[PDB]
RNA sequence: GGCUAAUCCCCCAUGUGGACCCGCCCCUUGGGGUGUGUCCAAAGGGCUUUGCCCGCUUCCGGAUGGGCCCGCGUCCCAUCAGCUAGUUGGUGGGGUAAUGGCCCACCAAGGCGACGACGGGUAGCCGGUCUGAGAGGAUGGCCGGCCACAGGGGCACUGAGACACGGGCCCCACUCCUACGGGAGGCAGCAGUUAGGAAUCUUCCGCAAUGGGCGCAAGCCUGACGGAGCGACGCCGCUUGGAGGAAGAAGCCCUUCGGGGUGUAAACUCCUGAACCCGGGACGAAACCCCCGACGAGGGGACUGACGGUACCGGGGUAAUAGCGCCGGCCAACUCCGUGCCAGCAGCCGCGGUAAUACGGAGGGCGCGAGCGUUACCCGGAUUCACUGGGCGUAAAGGGCGUGUAGGCGGCCUGGGGCGUCCCAUGUGAAAGACCACGGCUCAACCGUGGGGGAGCGUGGGAUACGCUCAGGCUAGACG
């Protein structure tokens, strides 16, 4: 089985979007789907549906990503530049509201699990909670 | 506030005494991850009412004796064996190890 | 070639003298009621105890039996002679111990 | 200590023409408008590429021999500077140029800065009427630096003050010639300095 | 390593063996000569190096260098060393004082006077 | 008893002293129970010698025993004032 | 052996009250109330003398100080894996101010341990301090808090309080007296001696200040303390001059023999005036006390300075200590001679065997400066024990393989609890230190006042996303 569901799927959005995948599908979970709907508000992918592969349901994450660049690699630049769990299985992390950390100087976010949902970092700032740091985007 | 704790009866073969195993969760001072503590307690049971797997109430008291200083406040759910198995089968390991 | 404060010395010597006679005699008295209490001789015994406790509150008067100390050596000497009495019965005199 | 010995040699060593004695510095004597190489047998040798420390080291000794402030002196008014809020130079500066003996200078009561350290250290200087013989006093905003009525008849104060009539003073300062004293009006901004030094080299210097 | 086997067995604090075992930790120790030998330097030099077996008032017995153009240290010359070592003498990780109680100052000295024990010479 | 004392707080030659409640046993400059006021012995500033009269005014109601210096600098104070 | 006083000891009485047995009520561990029974109190002295003052007795409360108990935290070795007989528990006693296996009788056979017992080693602990971007590492000197100890060991007495540093007893070692029977003594109080050691001070002044003990007070005691002395041991302030002064003395060092350097440096010219010499000369000291008032409030009065003729102020007034390290690279600073793998240098790399910017000396230069170097030790750099923040194909490192115990970790959905987690309120976080501001010594070091802080833990209330737990459900993992 997965040990962390969470991490796994962020893994899959980070393999995917390395080989710029169209979109990708991960086991559909709640605390999956409410965490998705912080990555496609905060405008890292075009969004999330449900979906049904053979049997099971899935969650099918629309990548994002920047305009073809010029010159060699013409690759175009990663919308997700960096994805990190942090609160892993073993090692959980749960800060205060003064704890909680400015992702790169602002430019990126922090998902947090708090007693009042899954908020970003200004998100449970602004409502003065903290709770568990679920992982990092930028 | 006289400390409360609550823990699980696994040694009745006493008199008028019960060791209560009582566990407690908090993260490591230094690697943040939620560790898993525990410690007995002999607490006083004046008329023998608990037994083993009692998961009951401990309440800092007055001295009753070396290493006795808690009452059994109350009976929280009554005898599940499982924790007294786990405690017996932690205590049996350790006569493979001698030498 | 020493200060005078052997003085102190020397009070002190006087008051252990002091002391041990008194409770000497509290001891001797208690044993001697609590003799009379076994054989059920009531009235002499609580006749003694009231002479006990006396010597007791006597000594609590001084450094010798201060504190309550003085009232748990009456309250085990009371006791003792009220439960030896009721192993015969018939409380005689009617003194320290109440109705 | 006050490394006192040759001052022109510095003016020469540091490369830039420092003013140590006052006069004759300005005057075609100063062995600066002479003989602009550094001392030395090997002075006038092809001077090799120097190291950044080199560069740093050479920086913040100018600096320092500009005031005459010792090394103890010069390193704990920098790490008061970085201790306190705002840029670390400036505020440097502003520091170094609050001193007493450099605030005499700089009311051309003396015409160099180790004779106005003299001139403080011999009582000759007051501080808002009450006498003052430390150079290392830090003036505040608004203190009236004064010379002392039994000193007013000494023949350097009159000449150094007989040649200010027509002399302007420094943005931050102001001067009364005939009653021989001065006000500290406000700290000197980097702008208002105009020392051969870069700050960020010493800071650089010191953050080694 | 994991973070369970860290709560196990947990970082292990390196600790630094003294290059200088002058018991008590002493930044210098007294000590009387046993012999005054010359020792032939290793690979790359060649030379008669001035050596000392002191024994020392710490209970040790122990070779040190004796430093200096000339010095005047028979058998039983007491003398104070301090740390330092002789790179190219194996087994000489102590230096003699000049100086001190027996070792006078290397006469004619006038450079670096204060590490030789040369006071300051008369008049210029 | 618990006295209401001097304590010195100043350098050598520069005396300071904070009034102060303190069990009479403890050395003069140790732990004390609370600091109710300050004396400065050579006018330094205009504002030598303060005392907090409503704690003073307390501890002396619970028994405290002030000593003669003590008492002089809170009479000065108008702790005992009852005009 | 004899005489005698008392705030010494004792008896009886008075019972506000308190103590104890028993009963009842409230309360809930031995808290509070109530009844009968019983038991328990005292000391006098001084005057301004029949009225006050210092006291005395019983009780309740305050305040302060402490005793005991509990949760959590507190170094290294598992080349210490099993420990335990008062051991674990009970009942009844003894003991204490009080719980307790503290101690003792009798009964039960328990208690502790890889979540590291037991053993060994090391070590007072903390507020803090040093370092570090931080996390952390190191440390616990001065000052403050708690502990423990008083030649080693043990023990009680007296007392509110001691198992008592300058009290007592016994054993041991030691020193001294000794009529050899026996005695006396205990600086880890101040200073000092000696030994050890690389190394650490005066057998100083004073009761003036603060604090302590006794006393109604006067006052007495205080090697607490306040000061002085010695030591660049540290920190800070300051001096050994300032300005003019040659296309540039001499000497000394280089040199293409033209010259270059030491260098405005010096001598010199003018100026100020460290030291010193005089005179003035403190703050710290106003209370206790006395007088008025009322021995209160309030007012008034008087005494008292160790530091010390010191600080400071005024006048006079002499140009008047500079040293130490380094100069191959790291690393700022180069030439000459001597030496010839010699003598030596060296933190690391390394230099010296004929022409050494590395040895030694000289000239010159660089760096600091009443200091400069060296050694030792700590943190740093060192992301080199890697929580932040590392690794294991060939660089040090995957166990020879499996089965599996404890432990760690745990797919999807709903609900209960709220243990972790989070939030609010509140208590706690002594002072000093640290930070900020203002202020006092002419500045600073130093010091004062005010401000701001802060994790953790306690309590009350709240949240339920996640982790936890309980109950139920699902089939994607797993098994059949
Ligand atoms: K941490
Ligand atoms: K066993
Ligand atoms: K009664
Ligand atoms: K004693
Ligand atoms: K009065
Ligand atoms: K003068
Ligand atoms: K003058
Ligand atoms: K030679
Ligand atoms: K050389
Ligand atoms: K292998
Ligand atoms: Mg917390
Ligand atoms: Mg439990
Ligand atoms: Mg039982
Ligand atoms: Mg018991
Ligand atoms: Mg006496
Ligand atoms: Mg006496
Ligand atoms: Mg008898
Ligand atoms: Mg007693
Ligand atoms: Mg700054
Ligand atoms: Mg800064
Ligand atoms: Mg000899
Ligand atoms: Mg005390
Ligand atoms: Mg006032
Ligand atoms: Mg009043
Ligand atoms: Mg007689
Ligand atoms: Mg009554
Ligand atoms: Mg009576
Ligand atoms: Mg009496
Ligand atoms: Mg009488
Ligand atoms: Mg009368
Ligand atoms: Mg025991
Ligand atoms: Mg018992
Ligand atoms: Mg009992
Ligand atoms: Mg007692
Ligand atoms: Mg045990
Ligand atoms: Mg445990
Ligand atoms: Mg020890
Ligand atoms: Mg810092
Ligand atoms: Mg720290
Ligand atoms: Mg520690
Ligand atoms: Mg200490
Ligand atoms: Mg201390
Ligand atoms: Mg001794
Ligand atoms: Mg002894
Ligand atoms: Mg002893
Ligand atoms: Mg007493
Ligand atoms: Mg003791
Ligand atoms: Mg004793
Ligand atoms: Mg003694
Ligand atoms: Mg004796
Ligand atoms: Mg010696
Ligand atoms: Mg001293
Ligand atoms: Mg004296
Ligand atoms: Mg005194
Ligand atoms: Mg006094
Ligand atoms: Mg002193
Ligand atoms: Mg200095
Ligand atoms: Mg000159
Ligand atoms: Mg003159
Ligand atoms: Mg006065
Ligand atoms: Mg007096
Ligand atoms: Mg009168
Ligand atoms: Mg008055
Ligand atoms: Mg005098
Ligand atoms: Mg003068
Ligand atoms: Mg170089
Ligand atoms: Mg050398
Ligand atoms: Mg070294
Ligand atoms: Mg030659
Ligand atoms: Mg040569
Ligand atoms: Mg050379
Ligand atoms: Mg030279
Ligand atoms: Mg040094
Ligand atoms: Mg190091
Ligand atoms: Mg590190
Ligand atoms: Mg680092
Ligand atoms: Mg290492
Ligand atoms: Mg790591
Ligand atoms: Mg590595
Ligand atoms: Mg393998
Ligand atoms: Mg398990
Ligand atoms: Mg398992
Ligand atoms: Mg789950
Ligand atoms: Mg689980
Ligand atoms: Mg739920
Ligand atoms: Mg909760
Ligand atoms: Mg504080
Ligand atoms: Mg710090
Ligand atoms: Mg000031
Ligand atoms: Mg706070
Ligand atoms: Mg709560
Ligand atoms: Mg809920
Ligand atoms: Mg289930
Ligand atoms: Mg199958
Ligand atoms: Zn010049």
């Amino acid at each position: 089985m997965l040990t962390d569901p969470i991490a796994d799927m962020l893994t899959r959005i980070r393999n995917a979007t390395r080989v710029y995948k169209e979109s990708t599908d991960v086991p559909a979970s709640r605390f999956k789907e409410e965490i998705l709907r912080i990555l496609a508000r905060e405008g890292f992918i075009k969004g999330y549906e449900r979906v049904d592969v053979d049997g099971k349901p899935y969650l099918r994450v629309y990548l994002k990503y920047g305009p073809r660049r010029q010159g060699p690699d013409p690759r175009p630049e990663q919308v997700i530049h960096h994805i990190r769990r942090i609160s892993k299985p073993g090692r959980r992390v749960y800060v205060g509201v003064k704890e909680i950390p400015r992702v790169r100087r602002g430019l990126g976010i922090a998902i947090l699990s708090t007693s009042k949902g899954v908020l970003t970092d200004r998100e449970a700032r602004k409502l003065g909670v903290g709770g568990e740091l679920i992982c990092e985007v930028w | 506030p006289k400390k409360v704790l609550t823990g699980v009866v696994v040694s009745d073969k006493m008199q008028k005494t019960v060791t209560v195993l009582v566990e407690r969760q908090f993260p490591h001072p230094l690697y943040g991850k939620v560790i898993k503590r525990s410690k007995k307690y002999l607490a006083h049971d004046p008329e023998e009412k608990y037994k083993l797997g009692d998961v009951v109430e401990i309440i800092e008291s007055r001295p009753i004796s070396k290493r006795k200083r808690f009452r059994v406040l109350r009976l929280v759910e009554s005898g599940r064996m499982d924790l007294v198995e786990k405690y017996l089968i932690r205590r049996q390991n350790y006569e493979s190890l001698s030498k | 070639r020493n200060l005078s404060a052997l003085k102190r010395h020397r009070q002190s010597l006087k008051r252990r003298l002091r002391n041990k006679a008194k409770k000497s005699a509290i001891k001797t008295l208690s044993k001697k009621a609590i003799q009379l209490a076994q054989e059920g001789k009531a009235e002499e015994a609580l006749k003694i105890m009231r002479k006990a406790e006396s010597l007791i509150d006597k000594a609590a008067k001084g450094s010798t039996l201060h504190k309550n100390a003085a009232a748990r050596r009456k309250s085990r000497l009371m006791r003792k002679v009220r439960q030896l009495l009721e192993a015969a019965g018939a409380p005689l005199i009617g003194g320290g111990l109440s109705a | 200590g006050r490394y006192i010995g040759p001052v022109c040699r510095l003016c020469r060593r540091e490369g830039v023409k420092l003013y140590l004695k006052g006069e004759r510095c300005y005057s075609p004597k100063c062995a600066m408008e002479r003989r602009p190489y550094p001392p030395g047998q090997h002075g006038q040798k092809r001077a090799r590429r120097p190291s950044d420390y080199a560069v740093r080291l050479r920086e913040k000794q100018k600096l320092r021999r500009i005031y005459g402030i010792s090394e103890r002196q010069f390193r704990n008014l920098f790490e008061e500077a970085s201790k306190k809020k705002g840029v670390t130079g400036s505020v440097f500066l502003g520091l170094l140029e609050s001193r007493l003996d450099n605030v005499v200078y700089r009311l051309g009561f003396a015409v160099s800065r180790r004779q106005a350290r003299q001139l403080v250290r011999h009582g000759h200087i007051t501080v808002n009427g009450r006498r003052v013989d430390l150079p290392s006093y830090r003036v505040r905003p608004g203190d009236e630096i004064a010379v002392a009525e039994k000193s007013r008849n000494l023949e350097l104060i009159r000449q150094n003050l007989e040649a200010m009539k027509g002399r302007k003073v420094g943005p931050w300062l102001s001067l009364d010639v005939e009653g021989m004293k001065g006000k500290f009006l406000r700290l000197p901004d980097r702008e208002d300095l105009a020392l051969p030094v870069n700050e960020q080299l010493v800071i650089e210097f010191y953050s080694r | 390593p994991t973070i369970n086997q860290l709560v196990r067995k947990g970082r292990e604090k390196v600790r630094k063996k003294s290059k200088v075992p002058a018991l008590k930790g002493a930044p210098f120790r007294r000590g009387v000569c046993t012999v005054v030998r010359t020792v032939t330097p290793k690979k790359p030099n060649s030379a008669l190096r001035k050596v000392a077996k002191v024994r020392l008032t710490s209970g040790y017995e122990v070779t040190a260098y004796i430093p200096g153009e000339g010095h005047n240290l028979q058998e039983h010359s007491v003398v104070l060393i301090r740390g330092g070592r002789v790179k190219d003498l194996p087994g000489v990780r102590y230096h003699i004082v000049r100086g001190v109680y027996d070792a006078a100052g290397v006469k004619d000295r006038k450079k670096s006077r204060s590490k030789y024990g040369t006071k300051k010479p008369k008049e210029a | 008893m618990v006295k209401i004392r001097l304590a010195r707080f100043g350098s050598k030659h520069n005396p300071h002293y904070r009034i102060v409640v303190t069990d009479a046993r403890r050395k003069r400059d140790g732990k004390y129970i609370e600091k109710i006021g300050y004396y400065d012995p050579r006018k330094t500033t205009p504002d030598w010698l303060k005392v907090d009269v409503e704690r003073a005014r307390y501890w002396l109601s619970v028994g405290a025993q002030p000593t003669d210096t003590a008492r002089r600098l809170l009479r000065q104070a108008g702790v005992f004032r009852q005009e």
